[PDB]
């Protein structure tokens, strides 16, 4: 009787609850008639008690079918993006406003005319750009959760205020759902895609951007319950953010474990004398390249200009340093290395800039693929050290300018020594040279 | 069974030993954690997982139990913690993070006082067995233990010692300055506490002829009491984290904008101007404030305000201008 | 080239309809759509004799 007839019986309005009442007495009748038929033994049995739970067998109702619905959406294995303009937000259907009683401090106000105001325009200057969100691509998940909160937050307006209360929470539910449910459930899937990060990354930070003027926009209509501050959504709003970042560091750390590895061939990158030496090098360089070439074809159009570019520069980083490091630590360079190592060196400023692909368009690379130096802050370094290993001693010394020019920033004075004495062979010049270095 | 058995079944399972992990931690049983597992982040996970393929009627339970795993976890991420390597959080700190410090010094962070892990843990273990009581029995639909069927008679209720064990805690993170967890802490407990005398008592035609009119007027006061008490415990939680927020160096004003809809309407501004008169010491920190103060009062759909902190973010970045020279913009700042 | 105007306008014509699709079809975004076996997209009205 309980799981085929009382279930269904509970009402879905609040308008419906009183006529439930003849459903508590009918009932108790039923339990009346078999006490006195002998049918039972007590008084009150689990038939009456779930009668007298329509209280609480109601709000479990309307606080499940909105969560249901939630992670119906949440584990879904199709994904779908979509992009977000920075201009075009989703706005609530039209916003509750409040009656006319207090338009009589409003109509004072929407009577004055004037006209020395429209003729002059203030040239004062804001820095909007730290209060909108960038183009991105939001999963469509996402945006119908989104959808449907503010769908629920428009229905708790226009009710009773239990149900407003119940809705609030549940609305603030489906957000602690989305915190647990979508890492537990694409653990799979947030370890061997790089796409699938970047795409959670945006997530996380559409929500806690949305979380912050989220409460706000119904301060003064839901019950005077919440009505004075207790009602918000901020406290949720640093969670987000850790949730969204360090997914998105875990796949940055499975890449750099691949191109140290690709990395491992280039055996230090001594005797470059040697024809396979030299073969193993460049299988190493080639391969380099290659994989930030398709990560960043991947990661197109996906993160931020901001974000891409500063991640790309990272990974780029680390990609350069291990090669000036493995170059600095060498011991002898004669002629024939100097002109391997840098032809090795060639390819990687060819293909560099040419990696960076933030947008779709290709005259719109451009533009961002010759800003590199100010992302990859050892780009610098490699462009000396490129012109070093083919410059005269005579040359090296000018561009020492006496610890003043570009070679003196780039590196340090031990560092240019032990260069130098593995680039010349023992003569009076180099040592006239290191006297001229201090 | 996670990786080869997802079912209902197991949802269960794992909801009822993740249950049974709590109540174990909160009876200081001493037991060996094998070393390189967080306890905590296991306990969250394996919650997530109950919560994630569970049956939709034990879908609300696995959510409040999620709920309040993941502040468990975020309290023992602020303690100094053993038995899974090196926990320590001051080891962060120390130096320059190459990987993290564009990802994150792009948000705001808060360092106070280290939490001490023996005041913390016990407690909040011991709240989350409180909450979430050990069910084993059939469960009727449309039947839980976190939104139950109780009466609230005269010092009748589960609420109560959750009250205090809430308070416990709050004193001890007052002063700690945590308070960015306190207002979570705060705003949760206080949603869960509303719910649970809400959930029954204000339908009034039906609620009198069930529990009488005296437990209804009970209740009608016990919610304004509890209303009053965090109604009074935000505005002074939310004052402190607005100051200490614009005190960084990178102000993040998309949290401050977050922060300031906390307070009471009239009074925001108010205090504002209050910040900009601590303020001339440094045009940034005005630069900051007004940003936040225009947005606000554009949120507001306040033009005349609008006005006023345009022309002060102008002033502020003519000061900045001329600061990079050496001109000095003080005499005549902020005047006609 | 200039009395080449008649080829150069079909090759024209005809490549900026081909580059147009070669676009859309080398995204590496994959997007999906139900289709619905009733609704199914019709051309803008056809012109009728």
């Amino acid at each position: 009787l309980i799981k085929n007839c009382l279930v269904y019986s509970i009402p879905t309005n609040s308008s419906k609850l009183q006529q439930y009442e003849e459903i508590i007495q009918s009932t108790e009748e039923f339990e009346n008639a078999l006490k006195e038929m002998r049918f039972l033994k007590g008084d009150t049995t689990d038939l009456l008690k779930y009668a007298r739970n329509i209280n609480s067998h109601f709000a479990n109702k309307k606080c499940q079918d909105v969560i249901v619905a939630a992670r119906n959406l949440m584990t879904s294995e199709i994904h779908n993006t979509v992009k977000i303009i920075p201009d075009s937000k989703i706005n609530v259907p039209e916003l509750p406003t409040p009656d006319e009683d207090n338009k009589l401090e409003v109509q004072k106000v929407s009577n004055t005319q004037y006209h020395e105001v429209m003729n002059l325009e203030p040239e004062n200057t804001l820095d909007q750009h730290s209060f909108s969100l960038p183009t991105c691509r939001i999963s469509e998940s996402v945006k119908k959760l989104m959808e449907l909160a503010y769908q629920t937050l428009l229905e708790a307006t226009t009710s009773s205020d239990q149900c407003a209360v119940q809705l609030f929470y549940s609305v603030r539910n489906i957000f602690h759902l989305f915190h647990d449910v979508v890492p537990t459930y694409h653990k799979e899937n947030l370890q061997k895609l790089p796409q699938l990060a970047a795409i959670h990354h945006n997530n996380c930070m559409y929500i806690a951007h949305h979380l912050l003027t989220l409460g706000h926009q119904f301060r003064l209509r839901l019950a005077p319950i919440l009505c004075d501050g207790t009602a918000t959504f901020v406290d949720l709003v640093p969670g987000f953010r850790r949730l969204g970042t360090e997914c998105f560091l875990a796949q940055m750390r499975a890449q750099k474990g691949e191109l140290l590895e690709r990395l491992s061939s280039a055996r230090n990158f001594s005797n470059m004398d040697d024809e396979e030496n030299y073969s193993a090098a460049s299988k190493a360089v080639r391969q380099v390249l290659h994989q930030l070439k398709r990560l960043g074809i991947v990661w197109q159009d996906v993160l931020p200009v901001n974000i891409y570019c500063k991640a790309m520069g990272t990974l780029l980083n680390t990609a350069i340093s291990e090669v000036i490091g493995k170059i600095t630590a060498l011991e002898d360079i004669s002629t024939e290395d100097g002109d391997r190592l840098y032809s090795l060196c060639k390819t990687v400023m060819d293909e560099g800039p040419q990696v960076f692909a933030p947008l779709s368009e290709e005259s719109k690379n451009k533009k961002y693929q010759e800003e590199v130096p100010v992302y990859v802050p050892k780009w610098m370094p490699f462009k000396e050290l490129m012109m070093m290993l083919q410059a005269s001693l005579q040359e090296i010394g000018d561009r020492w300018a006496d610890g003043k020019g570009p070679l003196a920033a780039a590196f340090s004075s031990s560092e240019v020594k032990a260069l130098i004495r593995a680039l010349f062979q023992n003569t009076e010049r180099r040592a006239a040279a290191l006297a001229k270095i201090k | 069974l996670f990786k080869y058995h997802c079912n209902a079944d197991t949802g269960k399972l794992l909801f009822l030993t993740c249950q049974k992990l709590c109540q174990m931690l909160a009876d200081n049983v001493p037991v060996t954690v094998p070393v390189g597992l967080n306890l905590p982040s296991m306990i969250h996970d394996l919650a997530s997982q109950a919560a994630t393929i569970c049956s939709p009627d034990f879908l609300l339970d696995a959510l409040e139990l999620c709920k309040h795993t993941l502040m468990a976890v975020e309290l023992s991420r602020q303690c100094q913690m053993d038995d899974c390597g090196i926990l320590m959080k001051a080891s962060f700190g120390t130096h320059k993070d190459p990987y993290e410090e564009w990802s994150y010094s792009d948000f705001f962070s808060e360092d106070g006082i280290v939490l001490e892990s023996q005041m913390v843990l016990p407690v909040i273990y011991e709240l989350i067995s409180s909450l979430v009581p050990l069910a084993e029995s059939k469960r009727y639909p449309l039947e839980s233990t976190s939104l139950p069927y109780c009466s609230l008679n005269e010092g009748d209720g589960l609420v109560l010692p959750v009250i205090n064990s809430i308070s416990a805690l709050l004193q001890n993170l007052q002063e700690s300055s945590q308070w960015e967890l306190a207002l979570r802490f705060v705003v949760g407990s206080f949603g869960t506490c509303l719910q649970h005398s809400v959930s029954n008592f204000m339908n009034a035609t039906l609620s009198e002829k069930l529990f009488g009119e005296t437990t209804l007027v009970k209740s009608r006061h016990v919610v304004m009491e509890l209303k009053e008490k965090a109604v009074i415990f935000i505005r002074e939680n939310a004052t402190t984290l607005l100051h200490k927020v614009f005190n960084c160096r990178l102000v993040d004003l998309d949290l401050a904008l977050g922060y300031c809809t906390l307070l009471p309407q009239k009074d925001v501004f108010e205090n504002l101007w209050k910040l900009i008169d601590k303020a001339w010491q440094n045009y940034d920190k005005i630069l900051a404030i007004s940003l936040v103060g225009s947005e606000l009062a554009s949120l507001y759909q306040e033009i005349e305000m609008g006005l006023k902190f345009r022309e002060l973010s102008t002033d502020a970045q003519w000061g900045i201008r001329l600061g990079k020279l050496g001109i000095s913009f003080q005499p005549v700042f902020r005047q006609h």
